[PDB]
């Protein structure tokens, strides 16, 4: 049912939990970095485990997605093939900024942080930098320890903030991909639906030095030995049955003003999801007649569909439930409930009229801010910035560096400009220029920039496609060219002819100040949104209703049953799907194109001891009511012993919307059975090294 | 699929 | 599940029906002229069941359509409004063609048909006609009661002869249909598929003389006493529940060489439903401008409507499950154990060969014979051809008059004539006419008819704009010339200017030689069919599979349960729907437009005492394994101690191709609630009058 | 609709 728990809130789910059917005692699931809480890892918008004691990590395909895709070539394409390292010294390297991130501490850290925010006075932009401050200082010290990565985290609306510290591993390898029509079986076209027949799951392999301390790639390295790993069920998993997931959602926006709801569903999510799908036409159009362009932007593609297809339907739940309706008449409801209460309402009032008011200042400049950070987001003009921003950066002391820009970044900036040699063609990446210069064409002359005006020197089909011509003379294509540049100085970048450099130069003092700007309406947000969301949950709680804080990137505990829903009337989603479904979408063509060695298994009725006799057959999706979101894909599913009885990967089409109205009859979550995994295994794309390594074979 | 854009 | 029994299979199904549920005894059911089989009636071409001791009926909406229909005008349309009769007094009769007969007695004849047949011996026009001579002296006697029809229907190829005797009521008369937004709510995109949500009811009252004698529509004619009438069901209907229904299924093709599929398959179904939906097409258009062509051929156009949807639900179905390869699969089989038992498997396999040059010689002339009927069928020259023959009919005894032609076929014919008032416009028909003229010339040569070419006197757009121009010509537009033509004699037609009778008078030698061909074909099927088929009984047997002989229009009983059905891998059709669903469909557009005190009534929750606590509301209608096919609308359904549940009306998409290959899976009825019924009359379109007669209100 | 036919 509903609720993104924190580990804090234990206490009152601890009754709920036995009473759906969890057989392990709540203090077991209290110890974070016990049995069997401290095999789920975290690896940065996507969540993983451990599964043996030699450093096997299980996810999802789509969790992997990149790290095949960045072992793949247009000859050699592991997405399409698969992928399976005989021994641990044939597994590659998922890339340099893979990481796997294993819980070793949470820290409440509320009264020192708000403190920090009083400190600053009136000011908003001071409170921003003072809530800066604090987050580097305590940052810095949390990571004095060498392996730890450290995280602060603002709950509630910055009513309570704690601190992570994680083990950070930075040596991660790919162990075994299925192949991609089993993986990613169905494509886009079954992507946020159910029925659902897909095998999302991969391995990775964590490693560490010889000094059992974290270190980047080395064949001198070798697996982690985690304390902790989980094992598959020996129990049959069933419909009504308990199920939980640990994990990391990303965010929520349950406590949200109308307003912001309104824009979102008005403005944002249409006009992402317009932009996303022009660009994939475009790509999808040019890879169709060039392979490498296919392989090469095959994760981009993935994420804008993913995302253009959620956020279709989101705005079709929003339609369905009248979420809009909703939240106007929620909002007079906790207006009311507030003038009510004579003066001391009064801050929360305020508090509202002030977040709307900030609000209205963002939807000013939306457009402007919107298409200036996407053209910026290019491949060369992404570089260009960023490596020149590092430039300005480096010549501050590390403490008041820009997060993102620190020497605790620079790790993840070097190996994001390796990565993306596997992820750019110019000729490509010259057509989404293009369309960004035309994006920005149409704006009003009142959501323009200066700066980029002049560079452009005119405003029509000809100035473009002469910014394009000027752009393409960029040498920053290669790897080596990005990497010279970022360890230059300032001064080497204000001298360049290179012209992505002289474009990133011209601009940067503009990014520079809508960037102040973000920053100051941060501070005006950090002294009235803990007000408002305060009131936000003691009316929720006067109502009776379940009161947890939005996702934001945390460790969150859900947990439910096996069920299915009910679209409409006359008809029920079960909560299984079968293999003989998997081979009734067969088309021979992708993305409903299984490997032969499948279709081949599933008529011979070879099912391997995994059949579930309830079922007839061997089980390779299932639905139930848990409540997760995007972060969660990769999340073990543990039954009621708390052993592995699948993987967490998306929502049914009609559950989207529930990341701003929460929907209990049509909010399912879409896991792939550990049975599945298993059978693939064993019949399909065979790792009899690794189902004995999990011992399961 | 929940996967964090 | 599977057959639709004849009732002298009853001491066969007597477990089964016990099994199932059924808690009458088998014997009470045996009675077919009892409490409750004794209730059942035929239209003819559907099913429909005395409902009180003063001759209520209730049948379909869609088995009513076109009494409703003949009963409309443009500026009356019942179709739209409905139509309720407060008293008897104010019921308006369905048309001079609507029956309802009570079934009297059934009696083998099998012995005394063979030994006719046989004493034809080896000619084999000479063998049709000698059963055709049979049949009428059979029936001649068995008609010598006043107020009875009689029937001979030959089963399982020829194996066995039954007569059927019955009462033929003549007056009948509508009582209350809902309006159509009810009757046919989802119109033709829902026709023929679930999940539906139609009340497809509808009443009428039967009439005879006030001797109690059967006697054509009269003021002094006063309501029918049945002996026997059903009740409405006292105990709530749910899922699991047993459910039969008796009833007059038309046709079925489960026994048919695998030559008798293909062509079916690959030929007869789609030419007819292109035919159909180039009608729908034309008529649609010409009635959006036209309210009177609207409701004119409304009728028509329900039935070109159902049965090409119909045909393109068999055809899907049979690529479905590959028909084609089961139906090959079967006749290797039975072929092949033939041969296996040498001298005793001769005669079977003679038949086989027979049967499939049969089959080749209708196949030479396919087009040619549809295309002729089906211009023959249009509403001038089809009054003209069945005026003409009449005439030559008449000239010889009434004993060797023509089947349809004879006494006692002529209130039918005089009844047809006088209805095509309701169903005919000139400007409409001369379209149709273009229509089957274009598709006739568009024939290949050795395809024509010389009668037609020479009548038409070239082929192209000239000539038939002249054989338009020319017929547009004729008189037989009005009632009352073709009542007149009705009673003329054959030099009278002969003499005629009238240039549609001029047509009929041209091609009926023609006409008369192509029956002579086809009865002929007859003669020789008559012979080598029921070896065969008892071949295939034989062969069912002993694979242990259910016997029972294909549909003929004669009563059947099917049994089992409420259940649903899996249409696809991760879903499941639940047995009910409910007014809920209704509602949701609703556009405020036809075919999804449901009255105002429908739309209030959900709203409200207003459940009129009906509602189901099991499915938390008032259902609609419901699906079951029973085995019904055209023919059977407005079979009652009855549950485990005879009383009414609901009637029969459709079935799923996936049913359709059970006609030739039956799938026990996909195969379902879809019936409308007798809940549903008595909401509607409750709180929608009241009829306080027709409940309380029915001791419901 | 199972109307005959
Ligand atoms: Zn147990
Ligand atoms: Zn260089
Ligand atoms: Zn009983
Ligand atoms: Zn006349």
């Amino acid at each position: 049912g509903e609720g993104m728990w924190v580990p804090q809130q234990l206490p009152e789910i601890a009754g709920p939990l036995k009473k759906a059917g969890l057989k392990l005692s709540p203090q077991q699931i209290s110890d974070l970095t016990g049995d069997p809480m401290g095999a789920v890892v975290a690896l940065g918008g996507c969540t993983a485990s451990f599964v043996s004691p030699n450093g096997l990590v299980v996810t999802n395909h789509a969790c992997a997605y990149g790290a095949i895709q960045l072992n793949s070539t247009a000859e050699n394409n592991l997405i399409k093939n698969g992928f399976n390292a005989p021994t641990t010294a044939d597994e590659v390297s998922a890339g340099p900024n893979a990481r796997v991130f294993v819980l070793d501490e949470i820290t409440d850290v509320t009264k020192d942080a708000k403190a920090a925010i009083a400190a600053a006075g009136d000011d908003a932009l001071a409170r921003t930098k003072a809530l800066e401050a604090f987050e580097k200082k305590l940052i810095a010290d949390c990571e004095a320890e060498a392996g730890f990565r450290c995280r602060l985290y603002s709950f509630s609306g910055g009513n309570t903030y704690r601190l992570f510290k994680n083990l950070e591993i930075k040596d991660v390898r790919l162990a075994y991909a299925p192949p991609g029509s089993v993986g990613k079986f169905g494509g886009d076209i079954d992507n946020w639906m159910w029925p659902r027949h897909t095998g999302d799951f991969a391995f990775y392999r964590a490693y560490v030095g010889k000094d059992g301390k974290p270190a980047a790639f080395s064949k001198d390295n070798v697996p982690y030995q985690p304390k902790h790993w989980l094992k598959f069920a020996d129990q049959p998993l069933g419909a009504g049955d308990f199920v939980m997931v640990a994990g990391y959602p990303g965010s929520t926006n349950r406590y949200a003003l109308a307003a912001e709801f309104d824009n979102t569903a008005q403005w944002t999510y249409p006009t992402i999801a317009r932009h996303y799908k022009n660009q994939i036409a475009m790509v999808e159009a040019a890879g169709k007649q060039n392979a490498d362009i296919q392989v090469k932007y095959a994760a981009t593609m993935a994420g804008w569909n993913n995302t253009s297809k959620n956020y279709d339907g989101q705005l079709e739940g929003f339609k369905r439930i009248d979420a809009a309706g909703q939240k106007l008449r929620e909002e007079a409801a906790v207006l009311g409930w507030l003038k009510g209460q004579g003066a001391k309402g009064q801050p929360a009032l305020d508090a509202h009229a002030k977040l709307l008011d900030l609000l209205e200042q963002s939807k000013a400049t939306r457009d402007r801010d919107l298409t200036l950070a996407l053209f910026n987001n290019t491949a060369m003009l992404g570089s260009a910035t960023q490596l020149y921003r590092l430039s300005i950066e480096r010549e501050k002391p590390n403490a008041e560096r820009e997060s993102g820009y620190q020497e605790r970044d620079l790790p993840a900036i070097e190996g994001g400009l390796k990565q993306l040699e596997r992820r750019y063609v110019a000729a490509m990446d010259r057509q989404l220029q293009e369309y960004w210069l035309n994006e920005y064409i149409k704006l009003p002359a009142d959501q323009r920039v200066a700066a980029v005006d002049a560079w452009l020197g005119g405003n029509d089909a000809a100035a473009v496609k002469r910014a394009l011509d000027r752009l393409a003379g960029t040498k920053l294509g290669s790897t080596e060219e990005r990497l010279k540049w970022f360890a230059a100085d300032r001064k080497a970048f204000e001298a360049s002819n290179d012209p992505a450099i002289q474009y990133a130069v011209a601009v940067m003092p503009t990014l520079l100040k809508l960037e102040q700007e973000r920053k100051t309406r941060a501070g005006e947000n950090l002294a009235a949104r803990p007000v408002y969301l305060q009131a936000l949950a003691d009316y929720k709680k006067s109502q009776g209703e379940f009161v947890y804080p939005d996702a934001n990137l945390s460790l969150r505990i859900t947990f439910g049953n096996v069920m299915g829903y009910a679209p409409k009337d006359g008809m029920e989603y079960t909560p299984f799907t079968t293999l003989e479904g998997v081979v009734a979408k067969e088309t021979g063509q992708d993305p409903f194109d299984s490997p032969k060695a499948l279709l081949d298994a599933v008529a011979a009725k070879r099912y391997g001891g995994l059949e579930d006799k309830r079922i007839g057959s061997v089980p390779v999706n299932y639905l139930s009511d848990l409540d997760i979101t995007g972060g969660n894909s990769g999340s073990p599913v543990l039954d009621a012993h708390g052993k592995l009885v699948g993987l967490a990967f998306d929502g049914n089409w009609e559950s989207v919307s529930s990341n701003w109205v929460f929907d209990p009859k049509m909010t399912r979550m879409i896991a792939v059975d550990g049975r599945y995994l298993r059978w693939i295994m064993q019949e399909v794309y065979p790792a009899p090294q690794l189902l004995k390594e999990m011992n399961v074979g | 699929v929940y996967i964090h854009p």
